[PDB]
């Protein structure tokens, strides 16, 4: 019935975190379909994607999915992964952040 | 500023 | 850290637009026995208030960081509500409470 | 609208919770 929580608080921890000069970084399950990452950084069904505004370009927070142009290694790629594959969003510096909880639109 | 590499986001605090 | 700012604020600007998406009325649970609380405490109830902050209930709203203001009608008289995040309880929607009760907070205790 | 008097949010689901 209801929409997803998850991207709204997802909004909210990511404001959160830079409001406090912190360095937002999302865990994502990379076995979701639709996850598009380079799995050569994956490890073990996840991956960690920095998305503070120094690491990222056109970064989009939106319901469905969270989109954006990064480099890994020497290589400019764009990333997209869906709300249901984000599993947290926590600080690299000190923890700070949330594990999200399950939700019915999300199998 | 470059994405981490696995042996660099295993180490994070979030762990 | 203790020196990080309260996600409250935070919570509540993500929960209302949500609750908005959803098409639901987003109501605020007060407590008006703390500093600052500025609400018509005749419509207030053993230390208490329910405020219906959607659109077509209030005017000139405002959910900053420290307090959540705006003006709105109680029994046909106009008032300026001001509330500070401290004493904002909880939201939940009108029709089927869906919504949080805000996490405590050491920065408001 | 109107703010909700009393006898009516202490009638509304999420009361309850408070």
């Amino acid at each position: 019935q209801l929409t997803p929580r998850r991207p709204y608080l997802l909004r909210a921890f990511y404001e959160w975190l830079l409001d406090n000069q912190l360095t937002p970084h999302l865990v994502v399950d990379v076995t979701l379909p639709g996850v598009q990452v380079p799995m050569e950084y994956a490890r073990d069904g996840q991956i960690v994607l920095n998305i503070a505004p120094r690491a990222v370009g056109n970064l989009e927070l939106a319901n469905d999915e969270v989109r954006f142009n990064a480099r890994f290694g020497g290589i400019p790629r764009q990333v997209s992964v869906p709300l249901a594959a984000v599993l947290a969003i926590y600080a690299r510096e000190n923890g700070a952040g949330t594990m999200f909880e399950p939700e019915a639109a999300y199998d | 500023e470059a994405q981490p590499a696995p042996h660099q986001w295993q180490k994070m605090p979030f762990w």
